[PDB]
């Protein structure tokens, strides 16, 4: 993922 | 006369108030009359359960949008694994309703709360920018418990649209006072990640917030870096309590955890602070955090006293937020002077790094010019360098007042040969210091390998003012 939680 | 909340899980919210003083001192702010009324917070995440029994009373459709599906409704997408519970948990920390017999209470339990559904999908630069730039004259505070991967080898930050959103937000948001962006510093502790390799936390436009366990320790997931500003409590080991908040499917959870829980608590405290003084600028807010945060009883091996007498740690910034102290100091706050920016190009020629490189430069910080800085805020070392194994590097920056900031610690998993391309390592540790004098940049190979590379650019960028100092602590 490019951005994660 | 102030009556604390009667909610059933409020007694389990050890981080809001206790006699132990291992808390964020939030009840003291409630007793001064600040509960968040009139303040608008938006949770940028995977959605918000807007019909939750403990959020519905505070929910604000004006603070909400669905960027993933391009519609106004940020309702989470329900799955068997409950993957999209993350934003609802964050929201309840900020603004869960008080005194309604359900779950616990938010820090700012009378604030209005919204959510941007933007993590449930491909999170592109445009997705981030539309989220960060949502309704910037209605939303006061944006909270983001997300970022680049915490694998300990990534160097990544906002691309062009997201960086433009930050600048537009702090310049024109909130009536020109500036959007408040609150960021979780990261969960990459196990990977030995550094939050200075994360351009969201590293940004001067965000308040990067780290975590402490109940017993006052650096949690397993914590990332150390010099860009962190302050700390709130979150989870730790299984004998330490966790965070109580609203859960997906209209439930209550006592086991919210990680960096993700710290940013919302900070956003709530900042909401209380804005209620105490609606005229605070985005920079005023960071000043308040620096002056009021409390190191006491937070354990770290790297506490150091900076040039104005404030204790600072790479795990904790200036320490634990103190809501009572924030709202008290905010009431008679004098707006800081306009921000000055002094750009100092340090190198005259490239320098081979080899085993160790030390670059010393005596600066005047724009003496005699309108951007003369005698009171530092953020400082950046914008570095361009090549190296064969990036994670073997450690980088330190020493201020004229003798404050040693770790810009980069070794990252064992970072095997990259890509080096750094004008990467703006940021430190908050020299806040309020006079930046005139000798700065020292240190780059060292922490491994026994025969590594090689070249530092080709070092721009020291100083932000700050030239007036209004306090007597050092
Ligand atoms: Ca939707
Ligand atoms: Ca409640
Ligand atoms: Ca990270
Ligand atoms: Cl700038
Ligand atoms: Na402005
Ligand atoms: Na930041
Ligand atoms: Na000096
Ligand atoms: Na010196």
């Amino acid at each position: 993922r490019r951005r994660v939680r | 006369v102030y009556q604390e909340p009667t909610d059933p899980k409020f007694p389990q919210q050890w981080y809001l108030s206790g006699v132990t003083q291992r808390d964020l001192n939030v009840k003291a702010a409630w007793a001064q009359g600040y509960t968040g009324h009139g303040i608008v917070v938006s949770i940028l995440d995977d959605g918000i359960e807007k019909n939750h029994p403990d959020l519905a009373g505070n929910y604000d459709p004006g603070a909400s949008f669905d960027v993933n599906d391009q519609d106004p409704d940020p309702q989470p997408r329900y799955t068997q694994m409950n993957d999209n519970r993350h934003g609802t948990r964050c929201a309840g920390e900020v603004a869960a309703v008080a005194n309604n017999g359900v779950c616990g209470v938010g820090v700012a339990y009378n604030a209005r709360i919204g959510g941007v559904r933007m993590l449930d999908g491909e999170v592109t630069d445009a997705v981030e920018a539309r989220s960060l730039g949502l309704n910037p004259n209605h939303i006061h505070i944006y909270s983001a418990s997300w970022g680049p991967e915490d694998d300990g080898k990534t160097v990544d930050g906002p691309a062009r649209l997201a960086e433009e959103a930050f600048f537009r937000g702090v310049s024109q948001g909130r009536g020109g006072l500036g959007s408040i962006f609150v960021w979780a510093s990261g969960n990459g502790g196990r990977e030995h990640d550094s939050c200075n390799c994360d351009g969201y936390t590293n940004s001067i436009y965000t308040l990067s917030i780290s975590s402490a366990t109940q017993f006052g320790n650096v949690p397993w997931y914590s990332e150390a870096c010099s860009s962190t500003l302050a700390t709130t409590y979150s989870s730790g080991n299984q004998n330490e309590k966790q965070i109580v908040t609203t859960d997906l499917r209209q439930k209550c959870t006592e086991s919210h955890t990680g960096t993700s829980a710290s940013a919302p608590l900070a956003a709530g405290i900042i909401a209380l602070t804005l209620e105490a003084n609606k005229n605070l600028t985005w920079r005023d807010m960071q000043h308040l955090v620096v002056q009021t945060s409390k190191p006491a009883h937070l354990n770290a091996n790297d506490w150091a006293t900076n040039g104005v007498g404030r204790k600072v740690s790479h795990s904790y910034g200036y320490g634990l937020l103190d809501a009572g102290a924030m709202v008290a100091l905010a009431q008679n706050w004098t707006t800081v002077a306009p921000q000055r920016k002094c750009i100092i190009d340090i190198l005259t020629e490239p320098k081979d790094i080899g085993k160790r490189l030390e670059v010393r430069k005596t600066v005047t910080a724009c003496l005699g010019e309108p951007n003369h800085i005698t009171r530092l805020e953020h400082a950046q070392a914008r570095l361009t360098l090549s190296y064969n194994r990036r994670g073997d590097l450690a980088i330190h920056l020493v201020s004229p007042m003798g404050t040693r900031s770790t810009l980069l610690a070794a990252r064992p998993h970072d095997y990259s040969a890509d080096g750094f391309n004008d990467w703006a390592f940021m430190t908050t540790h020299s806040w309020d210091e006079d930046p005139s004098g000798e700065w020292v940049l240190e780059i060292e190979n922490t491994s026994e390998a025969n590594n090689y590379g070249t530092l080709t650019k070092f721009t020291l960028v100083l932000y700050g003012t030239a007036s209004g100092s306090l007597v050092p602590r």
